[PDB]
DNA sequence: TCGACGGACAAAATGTTCTGTA
DNA sequence: TACAGAACATTTTGTCCGTCGA
């Protein structure tokens, strides 16, 4: 956890 | 002082077909109209029509004829959408090897996974998107991913040929003979609706980029989003921006409203396209006996989406009712 | 089938180190010998295909270098269907007075009633149909009337022109421009599907004659017909007859096979095209606000039909699934 | 023998001038 | 004076078919 989408979303 | 052709900007001869055009654009128009010509654009429906490049795109020259009205630095929101538009990916397909239904679908699922990794980057670059809540940002990408990828597939397939073919990647194009075999006839009919509609409508690059952004803002949760008021403002910003693209495309055509009707009617029909594509996707994913592979990126989305479409936890946003 | 590595046209040889066709060979030789400071109206990535290779000489020359260039009466069953084919009826429309949404829809209803007069007579003359019981005859025409008229409309439009038209009568053709207005938009999308597929498939007249017959035999009662055993031999015979027409086209067993698949998929998709044309016909018939007039011939069928769709009393036949 | 040059011819696409008519 | 279609014309592309080299 979390999803790879969540991980990729907050990754600046 | 030299009066210029409103089509190619070459010394005009007079007021030909209502517009102050030069002798050459005047005869080009009369030929293209009565020659009932089917001109296909090699670019993205917005080639520069000037004295040197008027011979280049006749599809665009006939559009700049109609946008003039013939008959018998400061970056704009859409200029940003162009700049953030993702680079086209390769399937890495071994085309010099025998093909399979499983092999093509697995390859395509893997390509769609890379496309999602790109569409998330593209999404963050949309002014306003990173301004919504994270649970909304994820929901928008989860709801509109097939919509995004199929709309982009339609553009890639539109651009690649006038023939019915699905240009998934430069190295994975499925020709009409292959898409009509029973193994993939029905799935290809939905993906082909997009490229044929973009074709019919002569959708310009500006109109396309705006519609693609609106596809990201086309579906919301049944009980709304967390930053719903901001979402509505952003959605309405890009509808105003699509209208600006239609004004640029039509120019003096008078059919700006009619154009908007058709493009928004297409934006609406994308829900039906996606609903069909998703049904094959979920069905295949859950079918263990098929044993087709799906990437970790997509399989997480699909698994966290299947019990949401069935539970009516989606509010499909439509322009037309 | 060697492909030109520049425009994908059938290659003629290995010209200037690259497998290219005749045209790209001489274009390349000209683009280096001539000073040719070619300009791109697009974004320097225009698609170079056989039809659009003339378009961007800058991208074509760019692509050339990127590739590597450098220096007995016996009547047939089908011929009976051809002879029994009814002659095209005129709408009785007057282009003289202005166009109207009421005038168009109502004139088409009157034309459809007159066309239903010939639809019944044409059915009587079908080898085998005259053998069926009177209520199976009257019911088969009731279940599949919209199927016949829409398929014949699709056929008339396909034969009329390569353009997106709807050819209801020789004196009443609704061009693309007119059917994209909201009053006609959604319903015309379904009427146009038929001609869209007839063009795509290049359907022959003998293929059309068998297909139109298979459409009259495409919808039976959910509790079966009275002359059901007889019905199954007639239907089977016309399926075989369709295959005879497909053979008269190419002759390659796999080509012939996929052609049958595609044509049967078309006959199948017709149930969905009828489904959507009935929905708008029933909405305009039951709406007192509408005022669109239906002739006594068509109104009689519509009154009988609406409670049959509400009671699921129909067993739509499908070649696939 | 085979296959690719390139000129000669040809076709297609585009442009200019001429002439009829308000 | 003007603009529209025709007449003439130019430019750009594409085909045929020898000749000739490996
Ligand atoms: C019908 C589904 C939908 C397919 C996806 C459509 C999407 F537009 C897309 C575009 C691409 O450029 C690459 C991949 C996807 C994301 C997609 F094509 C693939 O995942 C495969 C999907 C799910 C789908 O495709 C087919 O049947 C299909 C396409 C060509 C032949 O068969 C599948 O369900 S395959 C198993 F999921
Ligand atoms: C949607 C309905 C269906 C239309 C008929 C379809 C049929 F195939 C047909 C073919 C013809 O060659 C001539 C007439 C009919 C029988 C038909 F076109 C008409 O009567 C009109 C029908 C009922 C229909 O069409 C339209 O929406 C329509 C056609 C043009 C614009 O809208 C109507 O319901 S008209 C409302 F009465
Ligand atoms: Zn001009
Ligand atoms: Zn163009
Ligand atoms: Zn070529
Ligand atoms: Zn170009």
């Amino acid at each position: 956890e979390p999803s790879l989408l969540k991980k990729l979303l907050l990754a600046p | 002082p030299p009066k210029l052709c409103l089509v190619c900007s070459d010394e005009a001869s007079g007021c030909h077909y209502g517009v102050l055009t030069c002798g050459s654009c005047k005869v080009f128009f009369k030929r293209a109209v009565e020659g009932q010509h089917n001109y296909l654009c090699a670019g993205r429906n917005d080639c520069i029509i000037d004295k040197i490049r008027r011979k280049n795109c006749p599809a665009c020259r006939y559009r700049k004829c109609l946008q003039a009205g013939m008959n018998l630095l400061t970056p704009t929101l859409v200029s940003l959408l162009e700049v953030i538009e993702p680079e086209v990916l390769y399937a890495g397909y071994d085309s010099s090897v025998p093909d399979s239904t499983w092999r093509i679908m697995t390859t395509l699922n893997m390509l769609g996974g890379r496309q999602m990794i790109a569409a998330v980057k593209w999404a963050k670059a949309i002014p306003g998107f990173r301004n919504l809540h994270l649970d909304d940002q994820m929901t928008l990408l989860q709801y509109s991913w097939m919509s995004l990828m199929a709309f982009a597939l339609g553009w890639r397939s539109y651009r690649q040929s006038s023939a019915n073919l699905l240009c998934f990647a430069p190295d994975l194009i499925i020709n009409e003979q292959r898409m009509t075999l029973p193994d993939m006839y029905d799935q290809c009919k939905h993906m082909l609706y997009v490229s044929s509609e973009l074709h019919r409508l002569q959708v310009s690059y500006e109109e396309y980029l705006c519609m693609k952004t609106l596809l990201l803002l086309s579906s919301v949760p049944k009980d709304g989003l967390k930053s719903q008021e901001l979402f509505d403002e952003i959605r309405m910003t890009y509808i105003k921006e699509l209208g600006k693209a239609i004004v640029k495309r039509e120019g003096n055509s008078s059919q700006n409203w009619q154009r908007f009707y058709q493009l928004t009617k297409l934006l609406d029909s994308m829900h039906e396209v996606v609903e069909n594509l998703l049904n094959y996707c979920f069905q295949t994913f859950l079918d263990k006996t098929m044993s087709i592979e799906f990437p970790e990126m997509l399989a997480e989305i699909i698994t966290n989406q299947i019990p949401k479409y069935s539970n009516g936890n989606i509010k499909k946003l439509l322009f037309h009712q």
